[PDB]
């Protein structure tokens, strides 16, 4: 279960970096 | 590093407290008393004094006791102050020899009992017997009855109760851990 | 950087090169046992035989 | 007995052959060293597509 | 075809020095005939060293013309037009060019291409059994695993029954190889009776193999059937030295005859373990394990024997008898006391629930051991 | 030239220094100043190979001078001065800035900036000259500046950070010294380097920082072992404060693999035994780590072989360490087969190796084993054995020997037998089963809570992740 | 390093020789705060007779040395 929580977090923080670059041009 | 340390004094003291340290039977203390010495000192004096207690507390490690036994008394040719662990030692030597022997075998001829702990005369041999609280039945010595009463009374103390542990109290601590 | 931790307090335990020092300074086991066994086998033999 | 027909030992030294009852080893012991076996290889796969996180 | 595999069998032999020097030198004129007809320069390099100028001349000629040749001959079937047939082919071929000259490093480049390349699954395995067999020529195992593991997915893919048996061979050699003989046994006697030679040794070779085997790890009745009861066997009767010591062994030790069971046991050695490449390695282990098999064959039987009686029996005097059944008493497999005394050799026979308990254990330890570890490393990344 | 490189290794530092200096004066953002210090150290070693490490110089040009002036001064004198811009404050190009430090309020004295900048450059000028060989001189100066360097300032929960990282080279530098050269020096100033580590951890108790307890425990544990003293360090260990909970995996290593040593020489064994496996796990496999490695299986191959076991032949077939562990794998042969000739000319042969990694003293013991193992196989193999059999076999000296290794084995009932004198042989009296008795249940605790454990660090481990990126912009 | 001799030369009955001794402790304590709490109890008891006339010096050195194992309660 950890590690398979943990492939889901992995994920989550590459859409987080690129989510947040789109949000500066938006601004 | 070396001021005026180096003495003929210097082997001959550390010789005698590390017999010493064997006569109060505390191995423990003495194997960190060698450990200290391991280095610098032993190795530039070599061993010529200090080969006496090394290979006391070796020999008596082995498990070759009649080895450890001839160093005793070989100890005659350099008495000086060597006499007074000497004595303890050996008495210490003879209790070891009783207690291996002891599971060994139960029943000894009279002959046996005395060659072995190495005692010079038969009635010094009863002596220790009953000291030991041991029966004494047609001059053969019987080890089994009392030491395995003592042995189940030592058993029962307020110490090793909480380390037992009960199989019922096993099922509790598995069963409630899983429900934290 | 956890890595990286471990690695350089280790080093004063492992010194210069406690990794090349040692190097710089300096039914498997048993040996074939047919040999052994043929010699055996006849030495018990000839004595069988000649009695 | 190396047929296991009746499955006893033939004591030589005093003229007997002695008879023994089938063994049953325990079922239980047998199963569970082939369930251990597995869990073994299953580790071993997870770890090798975990090896992505680090 | 036949060098591929027959010049590793030979050249096995010079290297030893175990080997008889009249079977040494016979292999000697064996390895140089093949040297100069298949024109392997390169790869002898390789040997030598483990081990005219006009050998080296007839590399560089046979070489240069064997290049200019397909060179042009591969160029051309790139060039006109279609890959499906000219270009998969070419690409087959160069592999061989290098597989023939023992270029290890050229190939994995050119049959890495065809695998690559869309193809029928009969193509890819077959593709893959030549670069298995260059692993096996080199005398590298774990080569060979690699690729053997890739053509195991590919043969229900392919579902051709064909394959499945060419697989089940190679396979079968490689573990004859690695100390494990359990895998061994299952895959060589399916194989007794099917497999037409293709790049791998011949069935002579093969037949001995499924025989010592087959009395190292078989159950007794399970020996019987497989084997003694062979057609195949029975009908190949023996027709080389090699087979026919394995089958006399065989014989005595299903017959519970031991008189005759320890000339045999020299015999094998001499005329089957050495020969053998793979199992040469393994001459050691393997009489180890048959001299405490059959002590223990007998020691099942009997509660009691006396010592007398069973040094007779095994032929080898009674002091010879103790030293040596001393040896496998500590790593348990005969399961028995001795008493001096009294002559005589007690058979304790304790294995019950307490045997098992004891495997669970211990492999235990270990699958608690990679689980707190692969624990710990996740959760910190 | 000189120029250009100078110049940008200046600049790299700079931006290291600006990025920690933000940091570090924002609330309690602790754990990121501790990562990023770690991976700079990392950073600027690596750097110093190439385009110059005259960065140190640099570095102190263009910073407030409190005492840093003092020691660029020493080091540029100890390898042969030369001046081309080697005084602090020669570039005024902080101009009053924040970032650079504002320069006059630096000399007014309301502020202090200097203060976790003199700890940093410490750091940065200790790993240069370890890196460098640079002893003697060096090693002394900056040992006399440090510590009371260090006193003259009051600790916070950031300094204290910095510091566990200072005291290694206080301490590394020292021995460095003695390994050098023998001074009469040498054993006085040993005496100090206690003496300073020690009043620091007391007070460290006080800053409840667990970082600097458990570093600084390592190093006294280290200097204690090789002066033999065992006594001072069995009351040491006693204190029981050393914390294992915020620490880093390499710190609770480096204990574990003192506290084996400890334990084992003092004839405790089965203890030590834990404490020996666990420092091998705990450690990292790394190309750089080998030689950690070694030392630890040399170690563990000796604590085994006394309390009776055989550490299997199959670990050390397949290790690459093979040059080095020649010795420690004859001695486990020895042991196995119970060999008597064998074991003398193993330890005789090989004794300086021994020696030098001290396991020497422990190999001694062993004696008493190899003895013990060959009576173990003689009782395996025999059910009734002659007394008189074994005396030829072992060569031992006469009827009476031979029962007083029987008799002082079955103490510690590695053999389990029992002598008939009249009769003259041994009876095996082996129980060989133990499923009967209660034994199965007590093996079986130790499986079940280790299992246990591992669950409960898996939970609490789990949801941490998954909050942060949450909060964090998503899809 | 040791304050092994240091406990020792308490015991005698001597005065002088007791109250040097306990100067020297008060010097060693820093480091030493481990070998001496095997023999503290002595320390002690020299403090709780009136007997004794060093009485202050032999407490400051108790507490000091329960200071330094962190054991707070009994220092104050």
């Amino acid at each position: 279960e950890l590690m398979v929580i943990y492939i889901s977090n992995l994920v989550r923080s590459i859409i987080a970096f690129d989510d947040l670059i789109e949000n500066k041009i938006q601004n | 590093n070396h001021k005026l340390s180096e003495s003929d004094k210097k082997s001959k003291l550390i010789s005698l407290y590390l017999l010493n340290l064997l006569s109060q039977n505390n191995t423990t203390k003495f194997h960190s008393e060698l450990q200290y010495l391991d280095k610098h000192i032993k190795n530039l004096e070599d061993d010529s004094l200090l080969s006496y207690p090394i290979k006391l507390d070796r020999w008596l490690m082995e498990g070759s006791y009649q080895k450890a036994w001839d160093l005793l008394q070989s100890g005659s040719q350099n008495i000086s102050e060597f006499d007074s662990f000497t004595d303890i030692l050996k008495s210490a030597i003879r209790d070891e020899i009783a207690k291996n022997t002891e599971l060994s075998y139960d029943f000894l001829p009279l002959s046996n009992i005395k060659a072995l702990l190495f005692f010079n005369n038969e009635k010094e041999t009863e002596k220790f017997a009953l000291e030991r609280n041991w029966p004494i039945v047609n001059s053969k010595v019987y080890f089994n009855n009392q030491s395995k009463e003592k042995a189940d009374y030592e058993d029962e103390m307020m110490h090793e109760e909480d380390q037992k542990t009960n199989i019922i109290e096993k099922a509790m601590d598995y069963a409630i851990s899983i429900e934290n | 950087t956890k890595k990286k931790n471990e690695e350089i307090n280790k080093k004063s335990l492992e010194e210069d090169d406690e990794f090349e020092d040692f190097p710089i300074d300096t039914d498997d086991v048993e040996v074939d046992d047919d040999f052994t066994n043929e010699l055996k086998a006849e030495l018990d033999r000839y004595k069988r035989e000649n009695q | 007995i190396l047929d296991k027909i009746f499955y006893g030992v033939l004591d030589q030294g005093n003229g007997w052959l002695y008879v023994y009852e089938t063994p049953n080893q325990d079922a239980t012991y047998d199963s569970a060293l082939e369930l251990v076996g597995q869990l073994n290889k299953v580790v071993d796969q997870l770890f090798e597509k975990a090896s992505v996180l680090y | 075809r036949v060098p591929n595999y027959e010049v590793s069998e030979k050249a096995f032999l010079l290297t030893q020095s175990k080997v008889s020097i009249e079977q040494r030198k016979e292999a000697a004129e064996f390895v140089l005939a093949k040297i100069k007809e298949e024109e392997m320069a390169p790869y002898y390099k390789y040997l030598c060293e483990e081990y005219d100028q006009e050998l080296y001349n007839e590399l560089c000629k046979k070489n240069e013309s064997k290049i200019k040749e397909l060179n042009e001959k591969i160029q051309k079937l790139e060039e006109d037009d279609e890959g499906e047939l000219e270009q998969a082919q070419a690409w087959i071929n160069l592999g061989e060019y290098y597989a023939q000259i023992g270029d290890k490093d050229n190939a994995e480049k050119t049959l890495g291409k065809s695998l690559s390349k869309a193809i029928s699954t009969g193509a890819k395995i077959d593709v893959m059994l030549t670069i298995a067999r260059l692993g096996f020529f080199y005398n590298d195992q774990l080569y060979v695993k690699e690729k053997l593991e890739a053509v195991n997915s590919m043969i229900e893919k392919g579902g051709d029954w064909e394959r499945r048996n060419r697989y089940k061979t190679y396979y079968g050699i490689h573990c004859l190889a690695v100390r494990n003989f359990k895998e061994a046994a299952k895959l060589l006697v399916d194989s007794l009776a099917t497999f037409t030679s293709i790049e791998l040794t011949s069935y002579e070779s093969i037949a001995t193999y499924a025989s010592v085997t087959g009395l190292f790890t078989l159950e007794r009745t399970d020996l019987k059937s497989k084997v003694i009861d062979s057609p195949e066997l029975l009908s190949l009767i023996s027709t080389t030295a090699a087979l026919q010591s394995i089958s006399s062994l065989t014989i005595s030790l299903y017959a519970s005859d031991y008189a005759s069971y320890f000339p045999y046991l020299l015999e094998t050695y001499a005329n089957v373990l050495i020969p053998c490449k793979y199992l040469n390695r393994h001459a050691d282990f393997f009489v180890r394990e048959m001299r405490r098999k059959v002590y223990a064959q007998l020691l099942e039987s009997y509660k009691t024997l006396s010592l007398k009686s069973m040094a007779s029996a095994f032929g080898v005097s009674v002091a010879f008898l103790d030293n040596d059944l001393g040896k496998f008493i500590p790593n348990k497999q005969l399961n028995c006391v001795i008493d001096r005394v009294n002559g005589i050799v007690e058979t304790n026979r304790p294995d019950n629930k307490n045997a098992q308990y004891h495997l669970l254990v211990k492999q235990g330890d270990g699958l608690l051991t990679k689980l707190q570890k692969y624990g710990a490393a996740v959760r910190l990344t | 030239l000189h120029h250009s490189e100078k110049k940008y290794a200046e600049e790299d530092q700079v931006q290291e220094l600006l990025k920690v200096l933000n940091e570090i004066s924002k609330t309690t953002l602790t754990l990121d100043p501790r990562y990023i210090w770690r991976s700079l150290k990392d950073l600027s070693s690596l750097r110093n190979q190439e385009l110059l490490n005259a960065e140190t110089l640099c570095f102190t040009v263009n910073v407030l001078y409190p005492d840093s002036s003092s020691f660029k001064k020493n080091l540029l004198k100890f390898i042969t001065s030369n001046h081309k811009s080697s005084v602090p404050g020669s570039a005024e190009l902080r101009n009053s800035y924040p970032a650079s430090f504002y320069s006059v309020n630096t000399e007014k004295k309301t502020i202090e900036v200097t203060a976790e900048i003199n700890c940093f450059m410490h750091l940065l000028v200790q790993l240069f000259l370890w890196d460098s060989k640079e002893l003697e001189q060096l090693v002394e100066f900056n040992r006399k500046v440090v510590i009371p360097n260090l006193l003259c300032y009051y600790n916070l929960r950031s300094l204290n950070l910095i510091n566990a990282k200072l005291w290694f080279y206080i301490y590394l530098s020292h021995e460095t010294l003695a390994r050098s050269s023998e001074e009469i020096n040498s054993d006085n100033q040993n005496i100090i380097l206690r003496s300073t580590m020690m009043k620091f951890l007391k007070i460290a108790s006080l800053k409840h920082d667990n970082e600097t307890k458990a570093m600084l425990i390592n190093l006294i544990l280290r200097d204690f072992l090789n002066n033999g003293e065992v006594d001072s360090a069995s009351d040491f260990i006693s204190k029981l404060e050393y914390p294992h909970t915020d620490v880093s995996s390499s710190l609770e290593a480096r204990y574990f693999f003192y506290l084996s040593k400890i334990n084992a020489i003092q004839l405790d064994y089965s203890t030590a035994n834990e404490y020996i496996i666990a420092a091998i796990r705990k450690a990292p496999h790394n190309s750089k780590s080998l030689g950690f490695l070694q030392q630890s299986n040399k170690l563990h191959c000796c604590i085994q072989l006394l309390m009776g076991d055989i550490p299997e032949l199959s670990f050390f077939h397949q290790s690459n360490m093979q040059k080095s562990l020649l010795p420690y794998y004859h001695l486990t042969k020895a042991v196995k087969l119970g060999d008597l000739k064998k074991f003398t000319s193993t330890i005789t042969k090989y004794k300086q190796l021994l020696l030098k990694d001290d396991t020497y003293q422990l190999c001694v013991r062993l004696r008493s084993n190899v003895i013990k193992t060959g009576i173990r196989i003689i009782s395996l193999t025999y059910k009734k054995i002659s007394l008189r059999d074994i005396c030829l076999k072992l060569n031992l000296d006469s009827e009476q020997t031979v029962e007083y290794m029987v008799s002082r084995a079955i103490r510690d009932g590695v053999i389990e037998a029992k002598i008939n004198h009249e009769d003259g042989f041994i009876e095996t009296t082996e129980l060989l089963n133990i499923y009967d008795s209660e034994d199965p249940q007590q093996v079986f605790d130790e499986r079940i809570k280790f299992a246990n454990q591992l669950h409960d660090e898996y939970l609490v481990s789990m949801r941490y992740p998954e909050d942060k990126k949450t909060q964090q912009n998503e899809k | 390093t040791t304050a092994a001799p240091l406990l020792a030369l308490l015991r005698e009955n001597q005065d002088s020789v007791k109250t040097y001794a306990l100067e020297s402790i008060n010097n060693v304590v820093d480091q030493l705060w481990s070998e001496i709490s095997n023999e503290l109890p002595d320390i002690e008891a020299l403090y709780d007779d009136d007997t004794f006339s060093d009485r202050e010096m032999a407490a400051l050195i108790a507490s000091k040395v329960y200071y330094n194992l962190g054991e707070y309660e009994s220092a104050v």
